[PDB]
């Protein structure tokens, strides 16, 4: 079985172009119908197109005259076109196929596209309020936030619009009380979120706790320490 | 190369075709000559020639031939029946065949009637094997004309792919054209030695001359009208074909 | 051209229990010839790309677990589940395939429930380096809870602030199938400094009377 | 000239597994031209002429089913089965043909197993009408067992006997996978008439503790 | 298809000769290489030789000028010459075939001779320890031989010499339970076996269970029938 990843631009300007490319990766591959399906953040699925081997291209009639998909096998990637994006487009955008084994001889063409093989989707948006960097706090282990056993505490990383960004604790090692709660989005025009983590209130210093921010549009990376109020 | 459902078509012209090279290669797994064997090319002329290039299975190779039948002869590329040229085919596994597949060469397998002998369709349009329209898309009964062969680095012979040229010799009704070739030999002044220069044949002794043509003439005639000088094309010199000795 | 409708978006079915899903059709299905329906089924978890779990309108496949059952024929489909589990919160769709404008549903929202677990309580002053900068947020945390319907309140010396905050809310735990809630006060440093009691109060249904966690700006 | 080595030359792959064969070649094959290496693939079942499988190197033709399937190419060459069957237990070459001196392999025993089956035993005293001749056979049969590795002990009036009898056992039987064996005792008739109980006892496998089956000579 | 079918003379005194014919008898014949192989008893097979119907003779390097394959086109037959036999010639011996239309316009000649169609084999031993006919006895079916629901009962035929010897339970009626194992050979020199089969129980003297033995190098033919011990 093979695996499938996207490599979008991020965000982008208004009435612009989109590129994605889903280079497929993996064994000896059997697929035929190669398809990019889209998804709005919290609605409903919705399927764009497919491209096969034999180049014969299909589209959706929401979205016609607005994509194209090409199909390039001397890198094993093909690839999808939108033009003239609006703001109707903020979507998390997903390659899609079906790995089985093809015969014409015996079977229809509407036996192949039930979408077995999955990709990882690329956060979308057509923005332009330009880019940006978090700027992060250590929210720390309390009193008012300690009860008997446990205490909590956290990082807060704010005023950013590049939408992913991701903060981790300790390189990854605690996956315990860890908790990232969704971003919020301002007036300000700009995300801002929060994740905190318990811990048992004997350890408030004792052990590293220290929170790891990357914003992959932008290339931060910054490591915050938590500790208890002064 | 192109692929098998849109061949390509070289039409080669006037020059010095030398089949020979072709020929004694030993590259080639399959060499046939079918309106005129092999070794006789090089010293026959024809009007045209032309060269049709693709790409096919390593067990398709048996339908490029007059009179067959199958996917590929039947609706791809269909030589007449009184053919004339010869077919020449060689594998090319490591070139064509990537890891994973090339899925780069196409053929068409679902056509409403056989082709005519050297007639090509390169159109697109859904079929319907069915019995209802179908606008222009897929489904049941009605599909997508074109397959492609996806070939992969470790197939067994006869998936492989196989490079094929077809060379088809036509003689319409002009004056002449390309031909074999013609080696040159040496040239013994002095010695009633017989002798062609490009056409003019004869018996004689050949000397050094001392005239001079004009810079467009070859041979020098007598009164009574008879050879008596020539121009070595080569050389470009002036050499008199004085007749043999007798008496 | 074709279209399915899922009906129950929402279900609140707990452990042991019977978890069922509609999905009409738009026109019909089963190609009049041998065999074969043709829908499929797709779990969706949050942060996840889909995973299918039926091939044509009940088969499954290798990896999904055999608690996953599909049922339903013609154009009236319904998929079964295995009284539920520990991990299956998810959106649902069942996409179907007849000719090419490949249509999937509209979800559907497969919940639990949980009892009378009241959420930890806990606030945060703003950090020293953003009052440098010039603006003070102030968040208050509701950890582990079942009712989500949790009232934040907060008060800036015993005023109710309205108007300044944002919450957001974490997906449904599925180890304890708990809620996690998260309220941010945003301030500027000049106001922030223009009061004393920082007060968040939270009602919920396991709580007897409001819970309020404060802190006194200034005050190590 | 050429020799084939057929390597793997006993196979117990049950039933639902994976059944292969090397061959190697000491020259090569595919006949630098056009294509089509040079091997063909043959079942001999016991008491049976041969029957072909696969034509050139893989492929196959009208009789086979479509479960054996040849590969391989060049000079490596592989021949592949459908998880085996139930009358699948033969011998398999793989002969060339290159130019004159056409060669076999050496054999191959695709075998299967079975579990614990123990055998039915049975002892037959001699026929009045061989003790006329004057010489007495003593048989004893082993019907329907998986493990072969049955050891067959006769004894006569407790003393075990060694070097007059012999055995022969069966070709694992194509329905049930099961072996039996024929054991003889030879004596004369003189001999035969100086003892009293003969007995056979068969150790085995799927038996707890060796059977015995005796008859006592003289007693209708 | 035709089909092919031998006969040899059955044993063989030392340093004789072999005779062999091969009759084609069937409907259109296409074939152009007559072979005839050769296979020890449980031992590998061994290509002997070809004759082509131009009269072509090949032969293989370890029989040279031994052999001699023969071909009458009156009759159909073709047939092979072993001379000055020895011990090492105990053999099944088949002829064989291809079945496939020939064209040397297209096709070279190492391409007719994959041996398609087969013969049914002649068993044969440079022997000469002159012949002999089986002595029989009938294993009667007894308690010792009974458990539960089925009960066994058979043929001994022992003592002879002539290996291809047949014993059929009712005529070739019983299919279930009838095993003959394999024959043995005795320091005396002489071939014994013996067949069995099971039967209910409840079936001992019931219906009928007659052993035909059939000695084919001889002419016996003899019937036993087994019956339970008095
Ligand atoms: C054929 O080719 C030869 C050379 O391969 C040409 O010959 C030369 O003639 C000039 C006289 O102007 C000499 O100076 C050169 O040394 C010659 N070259 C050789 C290699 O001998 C010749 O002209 C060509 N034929 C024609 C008709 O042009």
């Amino acid at each position: 079985q093979v695996q499938l990843q996207e490599s979008g631009p991020g965000l982008v300007k208004p009435s612009e172009t989109l590129s994605l490319t889903c280079t497929v990766s993996g064994g000896s591959i059997s697929s035929y119908y190669w398809s990019w399906i889209r998804q709005p953040p919290g609605k409903g699925l919705e399927w764009i197109g497919y491209i096969s081997y034999s180049g014969s291209t299909n589209y959706n009639p929401s979205l016609k005259s607005r994509v194209t998909i090409s199909l390039d096998t001397s890198k094993n990637q093909f690839s999808l076109k939108l033009s003239s994006v609006t703001a109707a487009d903020t979507a998390v955008y997903y390659c899609a196929s079906n790995g089985q084994y093809y015969d014409i001889l015996t079977g229809q063409p509407p036996d192949y596209w039930y979408f077995d093989l999955w990709g990882r989707g690329t956060l979308v948006t057509v923005s332009s309020a330009s880019t940006k960097g978090p700027s992060v706090f250590p929210l720390a282990p309390s009193s008012k936030s300690t009860s008997g056993g446990t205490a909590a505490l956290g990082c807060l990383v704010k005023d950013y619009f590049p939408e992913p960004v991701t903060v981790s604790w300790n390189s990854g090692a605690l996956t315990s009380g860890v908790h990232t709660f969704p971003a919020v989005l301002q007036s300000s025009g700009l995300y801002s979120l929060s994740s905190v983590v318990t811990v048992p209130s004997s350890s408030l210093g004792t052990q590293t706790y220290i929170c790891n921010v990357n914003h992959k549009p932008s290339n931060t990376k910054v490591d915050k320490k938590v500790e208890p109020k002064s | 190369f192109a692929s098998v459902y849109a061949w390509n078509r070289k039409r080669i012209s006037n020059c010095v075709a030398d089949y020979s090279v072709l020929y004694n290669s030993a590259s080639f797994s399959t060499f046939k000559c079918y309106g005129v064997s092999p070794t006789k090319l090089n010293d026959l002329c024809f009007t045209n020639v032309y060269a049709d290039s693709f790409v096919i299975r390593g067990d398709e190779v048996r339908q490029i031939a007059p009179g067959q039948t199958g996917k590929i002869a039947d609706y791809n590329y269909k030589l007449p029946d009184d053919f004339t040229g010869c077919v020449i085919a060689w594998n090319s596994n490591n070139l064509d065949s990537k890891v994973g597949g090339n899925y780069n060469y196409l053929y068409r397998l679902f056509r409403k009637s056989n082709l005519k002998p050297f007639e090509r369709d390169i159109s697109t349009e859904i079929y319907q094997a069915g019995s209802t329209p179908c606008n222009g898309v897929e489904g049941f009964n009605c599909y997508f004309p074109l397959q492609s062969y996806g070939f992969q680095p470790t197939n067994g012979v006869g998936y492989q792919p196989y490079r094929v040229v077809v060379l088809s010799f036509e003689l319409l009704h002009a004056p002449a054209t390309v031909c074999g070739p013609k080696k040159s030999t040496n040239l013994v002044k002095n010695k009633c030695v017989n002798f062609n220069f490009n056409g003019l044949t004869g018996t004689g002794v050949l000397t050094e001359s001392n005239k001079k043509f004009l810079p467009f003439q070859q041979f020098g005639r007598d009164i009574a009208d008879t050879t008596d000088a020539v121009r070595d094309p080569q050389t470009l010199e002036i050499l008199d074909i004085t007749p043999c000795s007798f008496g | 051209d074709i279209v399915m409708t899922q009906s129950p978006d929402s279900l609140a079915v707990s452990l042991g229990e019977r978890a069922t899903i509609n999905c009409k059709s738009s026109q019909s299905v089963l190609y009049s010839s041998n065999n074969k329906n043709y829908l499929a089924w797709y779990q969706q978890k949050p942060g996840q790309p889909p995973k299918l779990l039926i091939y044509w309108a009940s088969t499954r496949e290798s990896g999904v677990p055999d608690r996953f059952s599909g049922s339903g024929s013609g154009t009236d489909f319904t998929l079964t589940i295995s009284s539920l589990q520990a991990e299956d919160v998810a959106v649902y769709y069942c996409q179907q395939y007849y000719s090419t404008p490949l249509t999937f549903g509209g979800g559907t929202k497969v919940e639990i429930k949980r009892t009378v677990a009241a959420p930890s309580v806990f606030i945060f002053p703003p950090s020293d380096e953003q009052l440098k900068s010039g603006t003070a947020s102030v968040v208050c945390l509701l950890n582990n809870f079942y009712p989500r319907e949790a009232k934040v309140q907060w008060k800036v010396d015993n005023a109710l602030q309205s108007g300044n905050s944002q919450e957001s809310v974490t997906e449904q735990d599925s180890k304890d199938s708990t809620y996690s809630l998260s309220s941010t006060l945003t301030l500027s440093k000049a106001d922030y400094e223009k009061h004393k009691v920082y007060a968040c109060e939270v009602t919920h249904q396991g709580l007897s009377s409001p819970v309020t966690k404060s802190f006194n700006r200034g005050e190590c």
